[PDB]
């Protein structure tokens, strides 16, 4: 789950 | 160092992959079935998630050609025996699931099997190429039980338990065929599945479960033991349904018949009650007016009782009207005890007592003969006994009572009464055709007959049977309920019944008919040794229904 | 030659994970840098103004090879450029 803000993110 | 001979319930084997399985599948799905809150029911040491239990069972013979489908399955949470219970208090669900299959053979065999994930939007059934899909060979000498994790593919955000959406579809195929190299007798071998939550299936948000209950959602309760046993009735006759009886040909049965979109096209509710109408002609040929046979008829489009359809009044049988005259029986005609009575104030006629028969005819004042369309015909009752006097009023009334009997001329039984060359039909419902080697069934009861009311089941004089569509708590839960998020066109809802011997499978389709994998015999099914009932799910429609009773 | 990107290209991307990685992706491909033939219409001198012309859905249809390659994958996600080439001449008006 956290992988996939921190994709969206970065 | 246990051997392989031995598993034990939370064991999984060899794990088998698959190019579908990837990490950013499980975290998008995670991170976008969070909007539904925390989830629910995911603690890791519970019993009912950590063990595998039973879903199906399934044969591989030397007889299948490669390409050749065995098993089939859709994603649900129905494929569990407790994610089923749990669904009841939750309002949607998101994950996946891992299927465990056991092959039961020897070191002397040979073949190999194949199976892969198929992605939703395609379709399911013969010709679908499993070999060109990423796939895994499973050998038939395997000891060691394989386990493969079907995953979550949806264009949603999370699966509402009444409107899922589009799901992903489990299918195992023949890679190459099964040899036994002594030859002989024994070529077939036995496939269990097994089933088990992944790591990441969980619920979302708790709601009431005095909400859309379990009967809304799938028609899985409305088929069970006690229906198909000893206290479920046909939609025809109402009598005590004892058998099956397979129809080859094809039928089409419009009246008290409902599909899966809570609609009917007959004229008639899911109940046996009276048949009652007014204002139609009624006469009596010849001059004498003792032992006199009682003639009455209205066209059809004009009874406005039913808040359904004005074809015909309620109650009336969907059959044709078999002509006779004089003192003669007629064969396989639907007969029942009534009276006509005095339209201005509804008093009956007392005199008038008999059993009159009840049927379609084209011209009433005319030449008599049959039809089936219900356009350009009209409804005729005729007693078949003679009757005192003849009422002669143009506006006179027709009281019949709700259940009849068969009319036979001799003592001796025929074939089932309701033959599908005669049934009674609206113009605009469809048929039951056959699909591959699956053919419609209908549903037999033991009828008394006007020859000899005393004869029972398993008389010395033969068994007389007439047959329904439906069995009447099926079409009576089919009016109160909607399923067109269920079944697609082109799938059957399937129920695996066993025997003290056999097992068969029986499936439902959209349209609201039955049928068995039997090919083209004609033989009853027996159906008094019948032991459970237990639901299957949505399988694809041009697949056969395993059908050995031995 | 530069290649343009859509406003919504970062939340497109991650949204398509739940179907796996992404296939077919690579910038340098001589399949996907130049513009070729979709379709041809009419303009004529009888249309009123605020008449529609031309009509088009969003389809991995509307491209001689992203339909070829879209008989061998189960799904697309993505924008995509349009181009428009009047014949013309230089005594018209409109």
């Amino acid at each position: 789950a956290a992988e996939f803000f921190e994709g969206m993110v970065h | 160092s246990v051997p392989g001979t031995t598993t034990d319930g939370m064991d999984p084997g060899v794990v088998a992959t698959t190019s579908v399985v990837t990490a950013e599948n499980s975290s998008a799905s995670i991170a976008t079935a969070g909007i539904g809150g925390p989830p629910q029911q995911v603690d890791q040491q519970e019993t009912w998630r950590t063990n595998f239990y039973y879903n199906d069972v399934f044969t591989w013979s030397v007889a299948d050609a490669p390409g050749s489908i065995l098993y089939t399955v859709q994603h649900s949470p129905q494929n569990n025996p407790f994610t089923a219970v749990l669904s009841q208090m939750y309002a949607g669900w998101a994950g996946g699931m891992q299927f465990r299959f056991i092959v039961a053979g020897s070191g002397v065999f040979g073949g190999r099997l194949v199976a892969a994930v198929i992605p939703p939007g395609i379709e399911i059934g013969p010709g679908l190429e499993v070999r060109q899909f990423p796939h895994v060979v499973i050998d038939a000498r395997s000891l060691e039980p394989v386990t493969i994790t079907m995953p979550d593919l949806r264009p949603n955000m999370y699966h509402p338990t009444g409107d899922p959406g589009l799901v992903p579809t489990l299918v195992l195929s023949v890679y190459n065929n099964l040899i036994n190299p002594f030859g002989g007798s024994t070529s077939a071998i036995q496939v269990t599945v097994e089933t088990r939550p992944s790591e990441d299936f969980e619920f979302v948000m708790i709601r009431a479960p005095s909400s859309k209950t379990v009967d809304s959602i799938s028609p899985a309760g409305l088929l069970t033991t006690p229906v198909l046993t000893g206290v479920g009735n046909d939609n025809r006759w109402n009598g005590q349904i004892v058998g099956l009886q397979p129809v080859p040909g094809g039928f089409s049965t419009c009246n008290r018949h409902w599909n899966l979109n809570g609609s009917t096209y007959g004229w008639s509710s899911p109940r046996f009650a009276d048949i009652d109408h007014r204002r139609g002609s009624a006469s009596y040929p010849g001059n004498n007016a003792t032992n006199v046979l009682q003639f009455w008829y209205a066209n059809a489009g004009s009874a406005i009782d039913n808040p359904i359809s004005q074809v015909a009044p309620d109650g009336f049988p969907d059959m044709s009207f078999v002509p006779f005259n004089g003192p003669g029986i007629p064969a396989a005609g639907w007969v029942g005890f009534g009276a006509i009575w005095n339209s201005n104030s509804g008093a009956p006629n007392v005199t008038t007592v008999q059993a009159y028969e009840l049927g379609f005819a084209t011209g009433a004042p005319g030449n008599l003969q049959p039809t089936t369309n219900t356009s350009g015909s009209q409804t005729v009752a005729k007693s078949i006994y003679a009757v005192v006097t003849g009422t002669a009023q143009n506006p006179a009334g027709l009281f019949v009572m709700a259940s009849g009997v068969i009319s036979t001329p001799s003592a001796n039984a025929i074939t089932y009464t309701p033959q599908p060359d005669r049934i009674v039909t609206t113009p605009g419902t469809p048929a039951a055709a056959p699909v591959g080697k699956n053919t419609p069934i209908m549903f037999a009861s033991v009828v008394r007959r006007t020859g000899d009311v005393n004869a029972t089941a398993g008389s010395a004089n033969g068994t007389q049977y007439g047959t329904g569509s439906q069995p009447l708590p099926v079409t009576i839960g089919l009016s109160l309920n909607n399923y067109s998020s269920a079944l697609m066109p082109g799938q059957f809802f399937v129920w695996q019944l066993t025997f003290a011997s056999g097992f068969m499978e029986i499936g439902l389709s959209v349209d609201g008919y039955f049928y068995a994998g039997t090919g083209a015999s004609t033989t009853l099914i027996d159906l008094t040794e019948l032991i459970d009932v237990r639901p299957v799910g949505p399988r694809p429609s041009k697949s056969t229904l395993v059908f050995n009773l031995g």
